[PDB]
C-alpha cells in the first residue's frame, strides 16, 4: 500500500529551493569551483538534482558506492541550461580528488563529480521516467520503494556493525532490493524474522529514506519507518515498529 | 582525583550566566575574534575541555588518538594559511615533545586538567581575546564541531518524542497507527513565535491525510514520522538522536531545541 504519502509526492518536482546559509559555510563556494576529479574512466549515473548553491548543484543517484555528486556549471560538459531541482539525467562521474584540507575542515556532502551530462537518447528517456515512477519527494528528502526478497534463495542480506564514536552500539542489516539498490535496517528490527541463514518465509517491501550514509548506504529503512512482510502465503502484515 | 567530587558540567550552565562569567575576560594584546574565526586542535589528555571550547564556538579537532594527533599536526602543517590552528596542551612529556616541533603553535596550560569546565574556559579567555554575544546559545555541536544547527520550538521535539519513543515504548506496537497524528499536527499549528524568539514553525504534509508530515523553520526542517533533520545547507538528513533526552526537558517552558544536522545530537540551553 503506497498509502497516502504518495499522492503528490510520486516522481522528483516537488523538492522545495532551500536557502544556502553563507555565513556558515563561507569557504563552501570555493571548494565546489575548485574541487577536481580522480582521472580514471568515468562511469554513467542516473542522477537528479536535489540542492542547488549559486552556480553549483548536488545530485543525488542510487548509483552503488556513490553518495551524491558534485555538478559544476562551469565545468560539466553537456549542459544546455542551468539545472533545477527534480532533474533526472545521465552523467559520466568520477570520484572526487581526495585533499589534506579535507581533514581540517567541513564535511564534504559528496563523493564524486559530474563531468558530462550524457546526450538523451530514447531508450534513455525511459529509463528516467521509470526512476521518477519508483521514488517520491517531499520536504527535501527522497524516498524509494524497494523490495527485498528475503524469501527467495539468493543471499540479500549482510550484517554490519558500526563501531564510529557515536554509533558504537548500533549494529544494522545491509539488505540488498530487487533493483539492485542497497538499504539499511536496524538489526533488531529484523533479526527474529530470519532463519539461520538469514532468509525467511516473506518479502519486505518499503519506501525507504535517502539520508546520510550508514558505511555506503544512503537508504535506510529505520526504526519506525513503514514496511511491510508479504508473506509466501499471500497474508501482507506492518513489520512492527522498533 | 578517583575520589573526588565531580563538577558542575557546562551542559546544566544557561548560555546567558555564562556570557556573563566569561564576557569581561580577554587577553587586550591579541585582535578580537568571534569563536568560529579560533582554529584549535586539543591534546588527547584535553578532549572534555576541547568540547567545552567548542560550546562556546571555538572550532575545535578533537584526536582519537596519539597516532591521530601527529598526523593532523603534520596535515595543518602541510596545508598552513588559514588552516593554522592553535595546539593546546597541559605541562607534560608530550608538551615537550610538540615544542620540537610546533613551539610557537603550542600552548601549555598549567593545571587544565584539575579545574572546573568555567575555569577551564576562564584560562582560555584570558589567552585570546574572544567576542561572544549574549544570542548564541548553541553556536557549535560539541560533539562533532559543526555549525550546522537546526533550531526548533520545544514542541517540535516534544512531538518527535512521543512518536519516536514514547508510543513503541508504553504498550507494544504492531504498528504507529494509533498515534494521535492529527492531536499533534494541530498543535504545531498554534506554536507562539513570540515564545521561541520569533521563530515561525511552517507545517507541510502532502495531503490532510498524510503521514508525511514536515516542521520547516529557517535553519532546516524535521520530517517528524521519518526521525530526520536536514539543514537547509545540506542535501542529506540525518537520524535525530531522539531517545537520547530525558523526557522531562519537555516540561521546560518556552525552551528551543537545537538538532546537529551533521550527527543529529539534539541540544538546549541549561536548565
Ligand atoms: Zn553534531
Amino acid at each position: 500500500i503506497d498509502d497516502e504519502d504518495t499522492y503528490g509526492t510520486r516522481g522528483t518536482s516537488n523538492i522545495p529551493m532551500r536557502p544556502f546559509i553563507k555565513d556558515l559555510a563561507p569557504t563552501m563556494l570555493q571548494l565546489l569551483r575548485q574541487d577536481k576529479t580522480d582521472s580514471e574512466k568515468p562511469q554513467s549515473a542516473l542522477c537528479t538534482v536535489v540542492q542547488k548553491i549559486d552556480g553549483f548543484a548536488i545530485l543525488y543517484t542510487a548509483k552503488r558506492d556513490v553518495i551524491n555528486v558534485l555538478l559544476q556549471e562551469r565545468s560539466c560538459e553537456g549542459l544546455e541550461r542551468s539545472p533545477q531541482l527534480g532533474d533526472v539525467a545521465f552523467f559520466d562521474i568520477l570520484p572526487r580528488r581526495i585533499e589534506t584540507k579535507d581533514r581540517l575542515i567541513f564535511k564534504i556532502p559528496y563523493t564524486h563529480i559530474a563531468v558530462k551530462k550524457k546526450p538523451d537518447t530514447p531508450d534513455s528517456l525511459l529509463k528516467i521516467d521509470c526512476f521518477k515512477n519508483s521514488v517520491r519527494c517531499f520536504g527535501g528528502v527522497l524516498e524509494m520503494k524497494v523490495k527485498i526478497a528475503l524469501s527467495k534463495p539468493e543471499l540479500v542480506v549482510e550484517q554490519y556493525h558500526d563501531n564510529t564514536e557515536m554509533n558504537s552500539d548500533h549494529h544494522f542489516y545491509y539488505l540488498k532490493a530487487t533493483n539492485g539498490v542497497l538499504v539499511t535496517i536496524p538489526k533488531e528490527r529484523l533479526l527474529n524474522h530470519l532463519n539461520s541463514k538469514l532468509s525467511a518465509d516473506f518479502d519486505l517491501i518499503a519506501w525507504v529514506v535517502h539520508r546520510k550514509p550508514i558505511g555506503n548506504v544512503s537508504l535506510h529503512i529505520g526504526k519506525g519507518g513503514e514496511a511491510y512482510q508479504q508473506f509466501t502465503n499471500g497474508d501482507i502484515r506492518e513489520l512492527p515498529p522498533l | 582525583g578517583p575520589d573526588s567530587m565531580s563538577y558542575r558540567k557546562l551542559k546544566t550552565i544557561p548560555w546567558l550566566e555564562l556570557y556573563d562569567i566569561l564576557r569581561s575576560h580577554r587577553n587586550p594584546t591579541r585582535s578580537p575574534q568571534r569563536p568560529h574565526d579560533i582554529k584549535v586542535i586539543v591534546d588527547t589528555m584535553l578532549i572534555g575541555f576541547g568540547k567545552n571550547l567548542r560550546r562556546v564556538g571555538i572550532d575545535v579537532i578533537l584526536p582519537k588518538d596519539v597516532s591521530d594527533f601527529r598526523k593532523y599536526l603534520k596535515e595543518i602543517e602541510r596545508v598552513g594559511g588559514e588552516h593554522l590552528r592553535h595546539i593546546i596542551t597541559v605541562p607534560s612529556k608530550s608538551y615537550e615533545a610538540l615544542k620540537m616541533d610546533y613551539d610557537n603553535y603550542t600552548i601549555a596550560i598549567p593545571e587544565l586538567n584539575n579545574m572546573s569546565p568555567v575555569d577551564q574556559l576562564i584560562e582560555f579567555f584570558d589567552l585570546f581575546n574572544v567576542d561572544i554575544r549574549p544570542e548564541d546559545v548553541y553556536p557549535r555541536c560539541t560533539e562533532c564541531n559543526s555549525r550546522l544547527q537546526i533550531k526548533f520550538p520545544g514542541p517540535v521535539l516534544h512531538f518527535l518524542h512521543q512518536y519516536c519513543v514514547i508510543h513503541v515504548q508504553n504498550v507494544y506496537r504492531a504498528d504507529m497507527s494509533e498515534f494521535p497524528l492529527e492531536e499533534w499536527w494541530n498543535r504545531m499549528l498554534h506554536i507562539n513565535p513570540d515564545d521561541y524568539d520569533g521563530v515561525k514553525v511552517e507545517m507541510s504534509r502532502p495531503s490532510p491525510t498524510s503521514k508525511w508530515i514536515v516542521a520547516t523553520v529557517p535553519t532546516g526542517c524535521l520530517h517528524i514520522t521519518r526521525q530526520t533533520a536536514l539543514h537547509t545547507n545540506l542535501p542529506d538528513g540525518i537520524e535525530v538522536r531522539i531517545h537520547k533526552v530525558p523526557d522531562d526537558e519537555f516540561k521546560r517552558r518556552n525552551l528551543s531545541f537545537y538538532v546537529c544536522g551533521e550527527c543529529g545530537t539534539v541540544a538546549c540551553d541549561g536548565r
